[PDB]
C-alpha cells in the first residue's frame, strides 16, 4: 500500500514533522489518514491529524467519520499495518505499537 | 508545510 502522503513528502521532511511533534506535545500523536488503495468509499478531505494521544481509537473514529464524504449508512473501517485496531486502544497505545521510522502514525480507511 | 488538523473544536461532542 501507498499512503500519498509519503509520495508528497520526503522522508526527512515526514521525520522532522513528526518527531517535532513527539518531543513538544506529549499528549499528541501525529497521525496521516488515507483512504486505502482498493477502498470503494467517500473521500477525506484532510489527511494529516494532530490528536490527543488520549483519545479511543472509537473515539477517533467517530470525529473522522464526521469529517468523510459519507453516505449516512456507510462504515468504515481502520488499518494500521494491515491490521484492524482495537476499539479500545488509545492513539497513543496504536502510536507505540505502529509509528513508522518517520514517527507519524499512519491510518488506512477502507469500506471493507 | 501541510498544516495539521487538530480536532480541538470537536472533543467538546466527545464529553
Amino acid at each position: 500500500m501507498k499512503f500519498v502522503y509519503k509520495e508528497e513528502h520526503p522522508f526527512e521532511k515526514r521525520r522532522s514533522e513528526g518527531e517535532k511533534i513527539r518531543k513538544k506535545y506529549p499528549d499528541r500523536v501525529p497521525v496521516i489518514v488515507e483512504k486505502a488503495p482498493k477502498a470503494r468509499i467517500g473521500d477525506l478531505d484532510k489527511k494529516k491529524y494532530l490528536v490527543p494521544s488520549d483519545l479511543t481509537v472509537g473515539q477517533f473514529y467517530f470525529l473522522i467519520r464526521k469529517r468523510i464524504h459519507l453516505r449516512a449508512e456507510d462504515a468504515l473501517f481502520f488499518f494500521v499495518n494491515n491490521v484492524i485496531p482495537p476499539t479500545s486502544a488509545t492513539m497513543g497505545q496504536l502510536y507505540q505499537e505502529h509509528h513508522e521510522e518517520d514517527f507519524f502514525l499512519y491510518i488506512a480507511y477502507s469500506d471493507e | 508545510a501541510e498544516s495539521w488538523e487538530t480536532l480541538e473544536a470537536d472533543l467538546i461532542e466527545l464529553s
